[PDB]
């Protein structure tokens, strides 16, 4: 049977997969100790894609947690399910990172990766046969770029043959805090676009702006935007487990989703996001679905691709639907915007329907999304790296920690030639 | 590279070089320094009977 | 007043020895719960 | 500015300078073995071809 | 008869030595096809480069 | 684990070192005997405390600090005060010579057989330590005895110890009082020695200490006491990210890599904005807007330093209390989309956050405000240079005219050195600019 | 079985045995009368007492010690002592004239109608012995009386008795204080004498003995009762394997095997780590790693050598009280990778390790600590040779100008004897490099 083994790296990431497991968990109505409280057949048989069996009903999560820094860990550990994840999971190092990609990428992994290593092959033993792997990081993340970077290369060459799911946040275009953010984003991108097959793009502050337009609440928590993530990640993995007649394989998606090798990179789409009274105010039709998944507001992920074009784009949506709302649909928005999707395909709609409703609502769905909306994010770490390298400011680490100027020439290089395939194809 | 085969490191025989040029010179100016601290005091007892 | 509503405690992946705890003990004690373990009531 | 660096042998900072001194020949062989991992890859790969 | 040497005492120096020209089996006979095609050293069986906070030459105690 | 130890060096730097000690055991509630109540929280010394103190369980909470002075008379007071009992006798390193402002005296007359000893101290600190990430610096650059002593001692403990971090704590000479006419003698002496070893290097100065005081403090007459406690505060609120947890938690390692841009040149400048008498912020309120539009105010600085003359190129915030980033980072937009605040066209972010939910508290018989919101303002600008401007125009009329030199080479002193650091400062001046310089 | 004789020589040599035989009575609870309490311990001699003691029929604890001198002061003193029930009369070997610090005249003038006497006290206690591992010699350099009488047994003995082990202990010559300017004269033949003969000689000075006493212990004002209680201290040490158990239990056999690399030089150098206040570790926590840090502290070391001045070839240390094998293990292997510590290359390990369960228990009316963790740090090392080395320039001058040589030859001795040491000494030192080179 085809499952997944998760990672679960970056300081960012502990508190990604955190929410991430514990959504899991509520949706499926396992207790915070662990006993499976059966209540759904369905979701008693596909649970083993994701976890394996414990003894007395308990479902372990086939999850691998790393880092440097206990405290994290330590309070990953005292969340709400800390139980249910396995110290021996917990693999870390006795090092603080400094924000250091390199340090990271190079001196502190090193000691690392044959821990890990035999921790995941463990993990993969264990299971029979693997889809792929998915890995919660983030490209800005000092900790979780260095060992992404390191953990992408060496199962590239393990398991030439699966999925290897990524997870990266793009920081906040208006400030990185971490001011050597744009060295660790532009390194990190180098080795990445050439190991991954999937990304998916998100980004604070537009999640900040749904907070400010739909959410509505002022001050939220990182979590509450855990929730949202989560919540998005959480719908695009009901395909595979859930029955209904929609094809869920990811390799399924993204052959669908994958034209040419460089498309790696992703923006999310989600489905019903409400306010105060529109919960008690809302005709919750597949029409004014519709209409709310595509918004340019109900984007999350990176700018709106108004200034670009439509490559591929894909919406899987979970509840009680039927294939002619969809296709009328989807004929609809053809109709309405023709001329915004590029001549090159068309007919560029994927759809799959998942018959089997979240526990909370019924109408809701996911977006994936190719478009070009992407040049605006590696153009503005171009003029950074260009200033920044301009006078190799904050450079003296990197070669106190070992690094040349050389390895950063073909990055941005390699950055560049990407920059003139997403203009050429589309211009 | 301890893996390709020809890697090794003369850099410690050179640290080690350094290291040994630094204790000879060391015998040196000890035997240089003991000698004039005697000299001064010879020299300052002679200002007294004087 | 003297409020460990928000304080740290001790850390069970850091350090690993008896030299923390207070009585009889076996194992190395891992689990969830902790002294700040109403942070979520 | 007078020229200073010539050979003397007193040396403040020098695990430093044999670290970086080190840096170049390490990162020489890499980029050889590059060159040969580029032609044996693709060679295998229009091999599988006929 | 050939008797080990080795250098002077250090401070940096590792206890042991691994020496994967002839710890690793993946690639053995090749890398021991390479041992003689350089003729770098084989004498001995049983040569390490670190023997205890101490060093040596090439040449395995001969 | 997550510790580091203090240096208190100087009589002048010892009160200081009681102060903070005597501030970390409120928050912990450590009791004037040295045992807490029947309530658990002793061990093997693992708690909140393990960072600061070594409370064995014979219950007796050791701050990992040494104070090292030589003149015995204020070091015997303290020995006879309230806290004397958790203070280690023979930590409390005490000598019989003071040095009389004379860096050398303290560098080589006497210094040679009191280095020895503490080091043995330091060896039996460390090796109980277990995470060991730096130690914390207390000095004075116009140190009667905090300059010479320091200088060879923190060379010593770089030579053995150089991969760990060290952060230098000194008052900064008052640019127009001089209490000393040698002290711009030894300063820049101690300036030249340390930029070669000192890893981070942050300064303060009394006069506009003394100036906030009866600018908002409204404390017309205050004391050392509250110099000490404000001072105190400030090293409470960076360390309190190892004392509690927060939204982000940062270390002193991040603050190095992130606020030094080059090598040299690693002297930033603190602030702290909630600054404030007690009854104002009873009738007012605290919020990320206006404290930051404070902490920006180029007035709220105790350094002498017009920032405007210079250019901005790292500012680091750390916020203690109640926040959530959707204002901080908004705020911080429109510091952004400020005109006035001119950081270099190098850095187009420089901004870096702390964010800790503890809110700050008060002190008993203190002085400050019923702190919720808190920011610590750590930043480097360029309007520094003028500083050793000052002092290289006082040194060099000084110098020409080389008064008291007979003091130094009387005891064994040369020109050469006192030469070497003008072109030091030279190049340390000459850097300013040319970084300055886009 | 497990027994030995001990053998006190010089007036020094019997307060410190007087001392010592005080100490053993408390931790068997010996009452001075002579018996125990009605608890049944006594019998046909055989319990704890047996390899010390012997408790006969008659309920007497009798040590098994023989008490040498030829003054009568001190030795009818305590003959009208506390204890002096327990000690056989005429085991108080006395004697009426004096040596005069003359190695010769208590070599020769009386030595030879006294050692049978005292030869029949060694063989009807040889008799009733039954395992005898060896003997404790306890005496002096320069004795006023233990040179030269305890140089002629110790050849008698010797050539009777060559299967067994004979422990040698004796105080080592001061380096700067002399209390006697023939002392060097006796101290070189006693040293060239016993070289061929003596076993295991272990040495000790008081100087340092003092340094200890207000560096650690701050007793400024301390006692041959303090300093009688710390070597009584250091061979009871030594004597628990013999009392108690442990996880392993060792003997003189393999510290005579182990410590000893090759013939003639003998002479480790003993060291107790917990040696401290007991007001100083009431707050402080004392463990293996630390005692091990200062048992390896030079300083801490009672013969003034510096260890960086020399090289090590064995370690002895033997853990008496409650221990476990991780951190012991533990630690010497980062002492073991410590870089000061220099053992020649000769050596991969030089370690003995000794557990004993047993806490060292006080003394009533002591000073000493409370220890549950004490190790005797025995160790030979190449930074000795200074000592002669420092001992042969003063006795090449005097000796070049003979003083007191009217003296010598007065009462039948004369020079070629005191010419033979001096190449027996410089065959010492010739021996010492060579070893230290590799
Ligand atoms: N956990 C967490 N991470 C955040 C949050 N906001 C932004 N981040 C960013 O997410 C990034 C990814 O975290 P990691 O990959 O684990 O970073 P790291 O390698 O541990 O090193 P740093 O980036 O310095 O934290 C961090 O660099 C943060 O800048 C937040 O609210 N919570
Ligand atoms: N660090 C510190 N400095 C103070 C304090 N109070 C005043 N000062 C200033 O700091 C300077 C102290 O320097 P020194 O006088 O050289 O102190 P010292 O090196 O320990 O030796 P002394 O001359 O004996 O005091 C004084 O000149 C004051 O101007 C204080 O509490 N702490
Ligand atoms: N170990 C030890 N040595 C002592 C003691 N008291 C003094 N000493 C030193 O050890 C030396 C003992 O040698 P001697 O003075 O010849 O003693 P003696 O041979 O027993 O007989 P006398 O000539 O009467 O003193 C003295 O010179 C003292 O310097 C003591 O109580 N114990």
């Amino acid at each position: 049977m085809r499952e997944i083994v998760h990672l679960q790296a970056g300081q960012c990431g502990n508190q990604i997969g955190a929410k991430f497991w514990e959504v899991i968990s509520d949706e499926h109505g396992i207790d915070p100790t662990g006993t499976y409280h059966g209540d759904s057949d369905l979701q008693l048989e596909r649970i083993n894609v994701y976890y394996n069996e414990a003894t007395g009903g308990k479902y372990v999560p086939r999850a691998v947690l790393v880092d440097l820094e206990p405290g994290t860990m330590d309070s990953v550990r005292s969340g709400p399910f800390g139980q249910i994840f396995r110290p021996d999971n917990f693999v870390f190092g006795q090092s603080g990172a400094g924000n250091n990609w390199a340090k990271g990428h190079y001196t502190e992994g090193a000691e690392l990766v044959d821990s890990v290593l035999d921790v995941v092959r463990k993990e993969a033993e264990s299971c029979d046969c693997l889809q792929g792997f998915q890995l919660t990081h983030s490209l800005g993340g000092g900790t979780g770029s260095g060992m992404g970077t390191l953990l992408i290369s060496k199962i590239r060459e393990e398991y030439p043959d699966r999925i290897m799911n990524t997870f990266s946040v793009v920081p906040s275009p208006k400030v990185s805090d971490t001011v050597v953010e744009p060295y660790n984003a532009t390194l990190s991108v180098h080795q990445l676009v050439e190991n991954t097959d999937e990304t998916y793009c998100i980004d604070n502050e537009a999640l900040y702006d749904i907070c400010f337009r739909t959410l509505k609440l002022t001050t939220p928590t990182y979590g509450d935007l855990n929730h949202l993530v989560s919540a998005t990640m959480s719908g695009v993995t009901t395909c595979l487990r859930f029955p209904g007649q929609l094809n869920a394989d990811l390799r399924k998606l993204a052959v669908n989703m994958v034209p040419f090798p460089r498309l790696h990179f992703f923006m999310p789409g989600f489905a019903p996001l409400t306010s105060r009274g529109s919960q008690q105010y809302r005709a919750l039709t597949v029409p004014e679905l519709t209409q709310q998944m595509f918004d340019a507001k109900n984007m999350m992920a990176a700018c709106d691709p108004r200034h670009g074009r439509y490559l591929t784009v894909a919406a899987v949506f979970r509840g009680r639907m039927s294939m002619k709302e969809v296709d009328e649909q989807m004929l609809n928005v053809q109709n309405k915007n023709s001329s915004y999707f590029v001549e090159w395909i068309p007919n560029n709609v994927k759809t799959a329907v998942c018959d089997i409703p979240p526990r909370g609502l019924k109408m809701s769905a996911t977006f994936i999304g190719n478009s070009t909306a992407i040049q605006e994010l590696f153009k503005r770490i171009s003029e950074q790296f260009t200033a920044m390298f301009r006078r190799k400011a904050f450079l003296h680490w990197y070669t106190g920690e070992g690094m040349d100027e050389m390895e950063f020439t073909e990055a941005e290089s390699n950055m560049n030639d990407l920059v003139s395939e997403y203009q050429q194809y589309q211009d | 590279y301890q893996r390709h085969v020809g890697t090794q490191l003369p850099e410690a025989t050179r640290l080690a070089q350094g290291t040994d040029l630094l204790t000879r010179h060391n015998l040196h100016m000890e035997k240089n320094l003991k000698e004039l601290r005697t000299t001064h005091d010879n020299l300052a007892w002679g200002l007294n009977c004087k | 007043e003297y409020s460990i509503v928000h304080r740290k405690c001790r850390s069970q992946f850091t350090d690993l020895n008896g030299s923390k705890r207070l009585g009889i003990n076996t194992w190395h004690d891992e689990s969830g719960i902790y002294a700040n373990s109403e942070a979520k009531q | 500015k007078p020229p200073a660096w010539y050979a003397r042998l007193p040396l403040p900072m020098h695990r430093d300078a044999r670290a970086q001194q080190t840096a170049e020949v390490v990162h020489a062989h890499a980029r050889g073995a590059r060159l040969t991992a580029a032609r044996l890859g693709r060679a295998q790969h229009q091999i599988n071809g006929q | 008869i050939h008797l080990p040497r080795f250098s002077l005492k250090q401070g940096m120096i590792p206890t042991r030595y691994v020496m994967p020209w002839k710890e690793n089996m993946k690639f053995r006979n090749v890398n021991l096809q390479q041992a003689e095609a350089c003729g770098i050293y084989a004498g001995p069986l049983e040569d390490s480069l670190f023997w205890g906070y101490s060093e040596r030459l090439c040449h395995g105690e001969d | 684990m997550r510790e580091c130890i203090s240096i208190h060096v100087g009589q002048a730097g010892v009160q200081i070192g009681n102060a903070c000690w005597e501030l970390y055991c409120l928050e912990h509630g450590i009791q004037p005997d040295g045992q807490m109540p029947s309530d658990k929280t002793i061990g093997g010394g693992d708690d909140s405390f393990n960072t600061f103190f070594s409370e064995t369980g014979a219950g007796k909470h050791v701050p990992r600090a040494v104070f090292v002075d030589l003149e015995p008379t204020v070091v015997d007071e303290v020995r006879t005060g309230t806290y004397r009992q958790l203070f280690h006798p023979e930590q409390l390193i005490t000598g019989k010579e003071d040095a009389a402002n004379n860096y050398a005296r303290g560098h080589y007359t006497i210094g040679k057989e009191i280095v020895d000893l503490v080091l043995d101290r330091i060896r039996k600190l460390a090796d109980l330590c277990t995470g060991l990430q730096g130690f914390l610096i207390f000095h004075s650059f116009g140190g009667g005895t905090g300059s010479g002593f320091a200088s060879l001692l923190m060379e010593r403990l770089s030579v053995d110890y150089g991969k760990k971090s060290k952060l230098e704590f000194a008052i900064y000479p008052a640019p127009q009082v001089s209490t000393a006419v040698v002290e711009p003698y030894n300063s820049i002496l101690t300036t030249h020695t340390t930029l070669e070893h000192s890893d981070c290097a942050f300064m303060v100065d009394n006069e506009a200490i003394y100036d906030i005081c009866r600018r908002n403090l409204d404390i017309e007459r205050p004391t050392y006491t509250n110099l000490n406690r404000l001072i105190g505060q400030i090293v409470s609120s960076i360390t309190a990210s190892l004392r509690f947890d927060g939204a982000l938690n940062v270390d002193l390692t991040e603050f190095q890599t992130n606020l030094v841009p080059y090598p040299r040149i690693h002297f930033p400048l603190a602030t702290y904005a909630p600054v404030i008498s007690a009854e104002k912020a009873y009738h007012e309120q605290l919020s990320v807007a206006e404290i930051t539009n404070a902490c920006f105010e180029p007035a709220n600085q105790m350094v002498k330093c017009d920032p405007r003359h210079g250019k901005y190129m790292a500012c680091c915030m750390l916020y203690r209390g109640d926040v959530v980033p959707k204002d901080v980072n908004a705020a911080i937009a429109t510091i952004k989309t400020k005109r006035t605040i001119q950081f270099v066209d190098w850095c187009p972010t420089g901004f870096k956050v702390g964010i800790n939910y503890q809110p700050p508290t008060v002190v008993p018989g203190g002085d400050l405000a019923k702190v919720q919101r808190a920011v610590c303002m750590l930043s480097n600008t360029t309007a520094i240079a003028e500083a050793w401007a000052r002092l290289d125009h006082k040194f060099d009329l000084m110098y020409a005219k080389r008064a008291f030199v007979h003091w130094y080479v009387g005891e064994g002193m040369e020109e050469g050195e006192f030469s070497e650091a003008r072109e030091d400062l030279a190049a340390l001046e000459k850097d300013y600019e040319e970084v300055g310089v886009d």
